[PDB]
RNA sequence: CCAUAUAUAUAAUUUUAAUUAUAUAUAAUUUUAUAUUAUUUAUUAAUAUAAAGAAAGGAAUUAAGACAAAUCAUAAUGAUCCUUAUAAUAUGGGUAAUAGACGUGCUAUAAUAAAAUGAUAAUAAAAUUAUAUAAAAUAUAUUUAAUUAUAUUUAAUUAAUAAUAUAAAACAUUUUAAUUUUUAAUAUAUUUUUUUAUUAUAAUAUGAAUUAUAAUCUGAAAUUCGAUUAUAUGAAAAAA
């Protein structure tokens, strides 16, 4: 174990020696069983959601065996009610930091993916704000595209979604791309797909070169917005970050950092969730979730009504295009509420059955003063204090 | 020692400067101008 | 008096106040902590005690609890008569000999190193406890001058 | 090892930093100036440059006042206040 | 369209918080001379706000950064007991006394 | 003069550590908390101030039948919520004055002293 | 921020006109602060005190 | 006498901090009960356990001897010396010189620790503002903005009102040489902000002295000899 301790607990196989439990599986359709029940995702949803990026460090995932989740009757079924019902599927989930918004957005995966949809999850957008992948301005797409990163989007788009679902699309338009595969790169030097032949899952398979990759992005995503037989839920996590990094860490070459909707990825997220790009289901989503690690300012809060537009906050503290932009498209928000006692009663009854509690609290302790002292040590129900004050309190 | 504050409810209807144009208007000065 | 609230009395009348800390815990930490940065100090315990858990899922609490009773030294030689050493005192020579050790590991975060450590001295690999045997040592070859 | 001017970089070796490290007129902002010019990303490092990337990094350095020639003008500065 | 040309103009001198116009003077040796010009400038300033014959500055928003920075510096308690927390069957409850309403005949 | 109940209630105290001071009204509920309006995990971040505000509902074992609406201002963290703890425990004496005894056993009922000395 | 600049330029010189301040959008240096800058002298004067006692 | 806890008074609760302020008074140098130890045998003391208490700190306040002290700048008196000069004024210079030696402090020599960021603004106290204080805004450095430093303009307040001034550590994310413990290309995965395979991959991104250039600030004046900012420079400092 050489690396800090955060990324020691997210690397490290620490759940190898976690006792295994039978816990309910996931399952939105019977709902009604699992409902306020600790369950565990499908194989197929745990696969999925891993090549999503689901799941986050710093989750205490490494406590159990896989990671698990209460269904909750006002967050999970709530949520998902509304996911099924409204008529404009467009949602930012927000709440206070840790209480469990990104686990809600892995709830929607998992519901996405027994529910035969395609998803394409933008899990922490900094990965293309940093500054720390490259990029290369293409002509034709006015952008600034970035290879390394859709080379790693692509090929988790391909892992995550059912390859027949994803085949049972095919290709709307013609296309032809650079040929990089290594073999036969030099016989062939353009990979054609044609129109009717070649799926979906053809063109998310292509090998082409970094500055033709962008345009290898936009083909998969016309292309999804084209068909009309599968659903795409397009999911972004810690999409806050996005709302406070109006200007990324890319400089052109006059050394004037380059705005994020300039950025290939940001005009592709703010295109789908304006709604100027539109998916032909009519069952395809949004769902975007706020994270508390990054900075709060006007933006969010003017673009979901909650305030007023002052319009002398500075540029750094409110960007006015990215609330015309959330609101065109009609955003709507969720808040994750806090857990009440009944749930955290729950989520610490199979937490001893996890054998996860301290001694001190499991033996020895009445078990109504445990459940009401977490609940209050908790902050009245924050899931992340919750477990802090449960596996990390050692006083 | 006492202050005194008077609130009077209302219907509603140097020294330098007069020095400066005075060594402005002086020979010294409107010479070079 | 009310009847509900002297029922309140009479439930408390046999309870035993609950510890407002644990002691052991406060003083490792204690040790830990410089320039009054508890939080820090707390932080570094508690992550070193969870990667303990997690290695070897057992109350990691207890884990270092025997680890501290049974690494440090019941008595000590001081100038050359044996004296007997409080627990406080062996809870000090122990934890200087498990930081002592933990600071040879790798990893850069010394919660890491510490944790890793305490996971090693649960399953009793440790070199202090030939520290603690050769201060022992000295101290039966002294004892006549006690 | 990567060579530029005549000076040896470790591959891990971040651009932007390393050349303000290593060239004498070269800081922190100019250096971030010339990544930009040549379009390396802000955190590109050392190993990842082609030789063209190295060639085109050497020749706008060249056009820099750095090396030798900041030098002389920081010493004819100090020459010239002692005269 | 006369108040919000008066606010505008009013700038710092104006609080949208409690809607006070406050303005000082201490230029002149005397507290007459003081209170005649501030009379005047309310003067000029309800006149120019009257003129919309021009500019009415509708255009322009009420500027309210000098009232934000000035109450950053005070602290604000602006908290409330819930409502709903409230247990007023838990209120202690007056018993009768015979000898106070012996009394009061 | 005997404390009581408010028309609403509520049991009021004040404590008082280092240069902090707390205001705490105390009604019987289920174990909610208001500092300052805010949640007891926003506005004490370091776990040790929360199990120190928790400590006296946890000595006469009542942490779950009681709504607190904690007010602090002055001092630091540590400062505020002890205050609270202290507020606290007073106010509790209150709804069941047997129990004093065992609150001022456990210290919270003691107001602590000490402050910055040059 | 939205606001164009010269709206909040006449608002500034039209503010300043009715209250009789200084605008100066150049920003060149005017020597304002000089003219406004209070005479000390009386108070630096009268340091030791009245000199015009009884003897 | 402070402080601490409590009571009364005062405040038309917009000078708001009533969770406050400051007048007066009260309180403790705490007290009771057992048990064990000793006892000058209890009506003593200590320890422990119970009970009531908010109760746990601090300062001042007199003389007598001995020695030191003339920046004794803690004075007075006396003696002695100068009186065109040992008195008095102005201009400039010095007290800032640099071989050494030492005292004290500040900044460092990296991962239980530094950096960056954190706007419905996490959380203070005590002071200061008529020989002032400087808000917000605008402009330039400068780069969408922010930050930082100046300039322009001086809003309010001579103050429980306004300003200096959104305290900072904390905490959270990100980053960090030495370190191949890393990065990148391809595959790979039920660790995806990640794993695995094969390929390539003693002074730093610590420190901030010194010096150069260009600005700025106060002042009549910054040369000997002041402060600040930007772009460069980047020393010594590792072990005991
Ligand atoms: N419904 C749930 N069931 C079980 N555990 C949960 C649930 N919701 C949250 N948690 C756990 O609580 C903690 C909260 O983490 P999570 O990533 O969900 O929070 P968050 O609100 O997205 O946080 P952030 O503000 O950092 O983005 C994690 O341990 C998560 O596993
Ligand atoms: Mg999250
Ligand atoms: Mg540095």
């Amino acid at each position: 174990l050489y690396k800090n301790w955060t990324n020691t607990t997210h690397t490290a196989q620490l759940q190898q020696t976690a006792v295994p439990l039978a816990l309910p599986i996931f399952n939105f359709d019977d709902i009604s069983k699992t409902l306020n029940k600790v369950v565990s995702y499908s194989n197929k949803q745990y696969k999925s959601l891993h090549h999503l990026g689901s799941f986050k460090k710093s989750q205490f995932n490494e406590l159990f065996q896989k990671p698990v989740c209460l269904v909750r009757e006002d967050a999970t079924n709530s949520f998902l009610k509304k996911l099924v019902s409204h008529p404009v599927k467009k949602f930012i989930i927000t709440g206070e930091p840790g209480v469990g918004k990104t686990v809600l957005l892995s709830q929607a995966h998992a519901y996405a993916v027994d529910s035969k949809q395609i998803i394409i999850n933008i899990s922490y957008p900094e990965l293309f704000l940093n500054g720390r992948n490259d990029f290369s301005y293409d002509d034709d797409l006015k952008l600034f595209i970035q290879p390394m990163y859709l080379k790693k989007l692509i090929r988790k788009i391909l892992k995550a979604n059912d390859p027949a679902l994803l085949k049972s699309i095919e290709l709307s338009k013609d296309y032809k791309f650079s040929n990089a595969n290594p073999k036969n790169a030099s016989v062939k030097p353009f990979v054609t797909l044609n129109k009717t032949k070649n799926t979906v899952l053809d063109l998310l398979s292509v090998m082409t070169h970094p500055h033709n990759r962008g345009k290898l992005m936009k083909a998969i995503i016309d292309e999804l917005s084209v068909q009309s037989k599968v659903p795409i839920m397009f999911t972004v996590d810690n999409f806050s970050k996005v709302l406070t990094t109006a200007y990324s860490a890319y400089r052109n070459t006059e050394n004037k950092q380059i705005y994020s909707l300039d950025l290939q990825m940001g005009k592709l997220m703010m295109d789908i969730i304006s709604g100027e790009t539109k998916f032909a289901n009519g069952e395809s989503s949004t769902i975007l979730a706020i994270s508390g690690v990054d900075r709060t300012n006007k933006t969010l809060p003017v673009a979901l009504g909650k305030i007023p537009v002052d319009p002398y906050v500075t540029r750094y503290h409110y960007e006015p295009k990215f609330v015309e932009l959330l609101q065109k498209g009609n955003v709507t928000e969720f808040e994750v509420p806090k857990l009440n006692k009944q749930e955290v009663n729950e989520l610490i009854d199979y937490y001893k059955q996890s054998n996860v509690l301290l001694d001190k609290d499991i033996t020895g302790k009445k078990w109504e003063n445990l459940i009401d002292e977490k609940y209050f040590l908790s902050g009245n129900g924050n899931p992340r204090e919750l477990l802090k004050s449960l596996v990390l309190s050692h006083r | 020692g006492m202050k005194c504050n008077f609130f009077q409810r209302s219907e509603i209807s140097s020294a330098v400067g007069q020095k400066v144009l005075e060594l402005l208007d002086s020979p010294d000065f409107k010479k070079h101008l | 008096p009310t009847a509900e609230q002297l029922a309140q009395w009479e439930a408390l009348k046999s309870v035993p106040i609950p510890p407002r800390k644990n002691a052991t815990l406060d003083h490792i930490t204690n040790m830990i902590m410089r320039h009054g940065k508890k939080e820090k100090a707390q932080t570094i315990l508690s992550r070193a005690l969870y990667l303990v858990y997690c290695q070897t899922r057992q109350d990691p609490i207890q884990a270092l609890e025997k680890s501290l009773d049974e690494l440090a030294p019941l008595m000590m030689t001081k100038t050359v008569i044996p004296v007997p050493l409080n627990k406080r005192q062996r809870n000090r020579i122990a934890w200087n000999w498990i930081v002592q050790s933990a600071n040879q590991r790798v990893s850069s975060d010394f919660a890491v190193r510490l944790g890793e450590e305490l996971t090693a001295i649960a399953k009793g690999t440790s070199s202090a406890f030939e520290k603690r045997d050769q201060i022992h040592k000295t101290a039966i070859a002294h004892r006549a001058y006690i | 090892v990567v060579h530029i001017l005549g000076k040896g970089f470790k591959g891990k070796e971040v651009i932007k930093i390393a050349l303000a490290s290593k060239f004498y007129g070269i800081g922190k902002t100019t250096a971030e100036k010339i990544c930009s010019k040549l379009g390396f990303y802000p955190w590109m490092r050392m190993h990842q440059l082609s030789e063209p990337q190295i060639m085109s990094i050497a020749s706008e350095l060249s056009t820099m006042t750095i090396e030798g020639d900041a030098r002389a003008i920081v010493k004819d500065n100090i020459a010239l206040k002692r005269k | 369209k006369s108040l919000h040309k008066f606010r505008i103009l009013a700038r710092s001198r104006y609080d949208h918080t409690t809607d006070i116009f406050k303005m000082s003077s201490d230029k002149f040796e005397h507290a007459s001379q003081n209170a005649r010009y501030l009379h005047d400038i309310l003067q000029r300033l309800l006149a120019e706000s009257k003129d919309l014959t021009e500019d009415d500055f509708s255009d322009v928003p009420l500027d309210t950064r000098h009232t934000i920075a000035k109450s950053l510096r005070k602290k604000k308690r602006d908290y409330e007991f819930p409502e709903h927390w409230k247990r007023p069957e838990d209120a202690p409850k007056k018993k009768f006394d015979i000898v106070d309403q012996l009394l009061s005949t | 003069k005997i404390k009581t109940l408010d028309e609403f209630g509520r049991s009021i105290a004040v404590g008082k550590r280092k240069s902090s001071t707390a205001k705490v009204f105390v009604v019987r509920g289920t174990g909610e908390i208001l500092v300052n309006g805010r949640q007891l995990n926003d506005y004490f971040l370091k776990m040790k101030d929360r199990e120190s505000i928790m400590y006296p509902l946890q000595v006469i074992e009542s942490v779950g039948k009681y709504n607190i609406f904690a007010t602090t201002s002055g001092g630091g963290p540590t400062g505020q919520a002890e205050s609270i703890m202290h507020a606290i425990a007073k106010a509790l004496v209150v709804f069941n004055p047997l129990l004093k005894s065992r609150l001022h056993k456990a210290g919270v009922l003691t107001r602590d002293y000490r402050h910055v000395e040059r | 921020m939205n606001v164009p600049k010269a709206r909040l330029l006449k608002v500034a010189e039209l503010s300043a006109k009715i209250f009789d301040q200084n605008f100066n959008p150049s920003g060149i240096r005017t020597g304002s602060k000089i003219l406004n800058e209070r005479l000390k002298g009386p108070s630096v004067a009268s340091y030791y005190g009245n000199p015009d006692i009884l003897k």
